[PDB]
């Protein structure tokens, strides 16, 4: 899924993960993220660094989705 | 080759010939002292010697220190300790050395004087020739054929059932000695016989059973009733479901039963004094109003994760820790899991005083104890 | 990787409950 | 396990296996006791033949 020009060792060996797998990836990581702010803690710092770690992962998807999406990355 | 030609070949020929049967070509071997008579090489003939030497001497020091060095265990704080105390790393350090010297002046010999080569074998490997691969199918083929099993359902289809039947009954009563119902009643209770998971030594036996909670010693009557007045506020305490009938450790019955009380998993309490300017904070569980003496709260030194004792006390914040996993139960709010994979409150003795005074355990635990499993609940 | 579940039976109260009694015990 | 004898306890054509026990030893209640009495009835060169 790859070639000669981004990955020159193409041909060599497994060189190419299909964006989607990424995509579904950070959205699962992000969820994950997200839910783990429901059990057994007194204190919320850590509900606000999960949910500004969940907020980065997303925005990278989005602008990544975006840019595949409207042709500058590929 | 013939005998007559093999008898005329020499060694360096024969040694060709040989690689050369076995798929082998040795495209480069060269000595590794073409000149000869050079300082180089005694240099280097004396490195491996030395090498080897220290080897020999290291291992007669081992010999020696093993054989002479005083190595029996020397009290605290005594004489003779510090030579007890290099008595292991002694034998380390010699027999370690012996065998790392050999080792390296071997490396050495072959990197030095072992002549350097770069041979190339075929592999042969991939799919066997046609004519292998045939000839066994067909031996295959032919035994399955020549059998004739093939034709005869009913001695195939017999074979399958009785080699089934066999295998199965063997399987059976092989695991079955293992096998054993963890809901057998085998506990005796004032309420009958119950399962060992359903009951700790905290179970009353005779509906009205005085369960004493008794702190450990640690030495001849290692548990000894204990009195309110006997926990400063803030402190923790250790206690064990002790009665009068379980004896003070002079019989070897006596013992037996302190030793079986001792190592119950479910029977460790943790018994804590809330300093009564914090009484205020606490929040009680329902069905549970009533299972303190006062300042004197009681639950179960067994983490309710995995069992691990969750006995670090922090007066400061009334929290309760499990070291195996880092869970952080509030000792304020009922034992309630406030951090790590913690999920279940610990569960709360029942106490209050005997005519006596002496600290009791009002009741059992109005839940199971331990890690939970699945017929809980 | 899910969500989580409280006990059912781990609830908190506001009854404060009476004073444990003095303990008596039967003789077997 | 370990009681004293008296010369009258065994008779004539009879025959005893008596085991050395001190009045230190005790009767086995106590875990030491038991322990010393396990040492004694334990050890190979213990046992005597005691014959009338
Ligand atoms: C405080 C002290 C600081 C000290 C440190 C000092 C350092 C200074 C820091 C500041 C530095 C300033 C900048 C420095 C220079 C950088 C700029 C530069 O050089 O490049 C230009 C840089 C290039 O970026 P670009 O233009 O966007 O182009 C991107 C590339 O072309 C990409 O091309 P692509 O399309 O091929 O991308 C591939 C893919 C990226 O691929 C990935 O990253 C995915 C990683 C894992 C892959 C999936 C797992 C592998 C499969 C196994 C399982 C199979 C199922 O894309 C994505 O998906 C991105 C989203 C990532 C989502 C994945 C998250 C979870 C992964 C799932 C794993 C789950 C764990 C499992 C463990 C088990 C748990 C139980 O341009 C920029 O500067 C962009 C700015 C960044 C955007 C941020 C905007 C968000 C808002 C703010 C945050
Ligand atoms: C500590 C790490 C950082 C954390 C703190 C971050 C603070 C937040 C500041 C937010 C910045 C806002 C200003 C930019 C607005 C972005 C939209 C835009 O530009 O539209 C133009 C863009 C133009 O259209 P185009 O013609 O197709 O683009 C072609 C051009 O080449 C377009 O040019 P391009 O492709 O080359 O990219 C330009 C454009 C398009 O790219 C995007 O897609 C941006 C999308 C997300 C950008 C951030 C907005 C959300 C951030 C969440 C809050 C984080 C806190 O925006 C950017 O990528 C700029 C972002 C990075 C700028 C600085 C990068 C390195 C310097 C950092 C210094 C050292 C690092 C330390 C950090 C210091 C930061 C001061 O229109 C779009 O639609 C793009 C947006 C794509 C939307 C997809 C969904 C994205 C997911 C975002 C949702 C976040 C959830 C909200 C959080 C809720 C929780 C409370
Ligand atoms: C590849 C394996 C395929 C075959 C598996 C073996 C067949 C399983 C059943 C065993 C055959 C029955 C033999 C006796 C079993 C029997 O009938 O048990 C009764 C209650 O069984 C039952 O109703 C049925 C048992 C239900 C099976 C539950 C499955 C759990 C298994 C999968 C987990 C065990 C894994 C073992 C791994 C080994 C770990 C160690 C390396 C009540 O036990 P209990 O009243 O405590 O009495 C005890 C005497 O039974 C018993 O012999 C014993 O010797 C006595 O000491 C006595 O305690
Ligand atoms: C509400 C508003 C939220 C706004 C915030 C953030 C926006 C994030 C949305 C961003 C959208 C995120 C989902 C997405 O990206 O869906 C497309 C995938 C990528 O392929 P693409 O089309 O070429 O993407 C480039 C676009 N040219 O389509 C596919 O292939 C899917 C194929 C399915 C394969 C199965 C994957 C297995 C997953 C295993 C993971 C472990
Ligand atoms: C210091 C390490 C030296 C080890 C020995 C060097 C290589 C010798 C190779 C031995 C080959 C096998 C013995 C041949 C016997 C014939 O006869
Ligand atoms: C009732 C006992 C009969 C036992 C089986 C006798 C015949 C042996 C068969 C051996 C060959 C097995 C099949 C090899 C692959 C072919 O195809
Ligand atoms: S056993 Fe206590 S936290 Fe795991």
């Amino acid at each position: 899924g790859v070639d000669v020009e981004d990955v020159p060792s193409a041909e060599w060996g497994w060189s190419h993960m299909p964006i989607g797998v990424m995509h579904i990836g950070g959205l699962l990581s992000a969820a994950f993220l997200l839910v783990m702010m429901r059990g057994n803690h007194v204190g919320h710092v850590e509900d606000w660094f999960l949910i500004g770690f969940a907020a980065v992962i997303v925005a990278l998807v989005g602008r990544n989705w975006w840019l595949r999406r409207r042709g500058w990355i590929r | 080759p013939t005998d007559a030609e093999l008898a005329e070949m020499s060694r360096e020929e024969l040694v060709k010939l040989g690689g050369k049967i076995d798929g082998v070509e040795t495209i480069f071997k060269e000595p590794r002292w073409p000149v000869p008579g050079t300082k180089a090489e005694k240099r280097t003939e004396r490195l491996v010697a030395y090498w080897l030497m220290l080897g020999g001497l290291s291992g007669l020091a081992l010999l020696l220190v093993f054989l002479f060095w005083p190595w029996e265990y020397q009290p605290f704080g005594s004489e003779g300790e510090f030579l007890y105390s290099l008595a292991t790393p002694l034998y380390g350090l010699t027999f370690g050395l012996s065998i790392l010297s050999i080792g390296i002046g071997a490396v050495l010999f072959q990197k030095k004087f072992i002549p350097e080569e770069i041979s190339v074998q075929d592999r042969h490997d991939g799919r066997s020739p046609e004519v292998h691969r045939k000839t066994v199918a067909a031996n295959l083929t032919d035994a399955l054929e020549g059998s004739t099993l093939k034709r005869r359902k009913v001695i195939g289809l017999s074979l399958g059932i009785g080699l089934g039947a066999f295998g199965a009954g063997t399987l059976v009563a092989f695991i079955g000695g293992l096998i054993k119902n963890p809901w057998k009643p085998v506990v005796p209770t004032a309420e009958g016989k119950k399962a060992v998971l359903w009951t700790s030594g905290w179970t009353p036996r005779f509906k009205g059973e005085t369960i004493y909670l008794a702190r450990a010693t640690g030495r001849e009557s290692p548990f000894v009733k204990m009195r309110p007045e006997d926990i400063d506020a803030g402190g923790m305490e250790t206690v064990f479901p002790w009665r009068e009938s379980d004896g003070d450790g002079t019989t070897v019955e006596s013992e037996h039963k302190l030793t079986e009380i001792a190592m119950g998993v479910r029977n460790p309490v943790m018994l804590i004094r809330i300093k009564p300017a914090d009484m205020h904070r606490v929040i009680k569980r329902k069905g549970q109003e009533s299972f303190n003496f006062g300042e004197l709260f009681a639950y179960t030194k067994v983490c309710s994760h995995l069992g691990c004792p969750s006995s670090l006390y922090e007066q400061q914040t009334y929290r309760i820790l499990c070291p195996c996993h880092q869970s952080q139960f509030d000792a304020l709010e009922f034992a309630k899991p406030i951090f790590g994979p913690a999920a279940r409150a610990l569960a709360q003795l029942p106490i209050t005083i005997d005519e006596d005074g002496y600290l009791v355990a009002n009741g059992d635990f109005v839940e199971p104890v331990g890690p939970a499993f699945w017929e809980r609940k | 990787a899910l969500s989580a579940c409280s006990p059912p039976g781990e609830t908190a109260s506001s009854e404060p409950g009476t004073t444990p009694a003095i303990w008596t015990g039967s003789p077997s």
